[PDB]
């Protein structure tokens, strides 16, 4: 390097930093992943129970 | 006191009881009107069967 024009100086290096990310969830493999053709999705839910039996 | 008059017991205790019973029906039916044209829930294109409906 030089300082000014006249002088010379001690070149130390370069020093970086970034930012801190989290990965908490994508550790847990808690989600499914599927690829499809178009922007549509469909889902379909069945529900079933019992009932009461009087007596007769 | 001595000699003079005595005393006695009691005769046990007893008792008897019957009852019923309820009687519980409980029946279901199918027909054709029921599974003609429906799809199969959860498939894209098959069509409905009866042994699905009667499990």
């Amino acid at each position: 390097m030089q300082n000014g024009d006249f002088q010379i100086l001690d070149y130390t290096g370069l020093i970086s930093t970034m930012p801190r990310v989290d990965t908490l969830l994508q550790s847990m493999n808690l989600f499914t992943e599927h690829f499809g053709r178009t922007t549509v999705a469909r889902i379909e839910r069945l529900d079933d129970g019992a009932g009461d039996i009087k007596a007769v | 006191q001595r000699g003079g008059v005595r005393q006695h017991l009691a005769n046990d205790r007893k008792k008897i009881v019957n009852l019923n019973i309820p009687f519980f029906p409980l029946d279901r039916s199918i027909d054709r009107a029921d599974i003609q044209n429906f799809r199969e829930f959860g498939t894209e294109n098959a069509p409905a069967t009866v042994d699905a409906e009667v499990q």
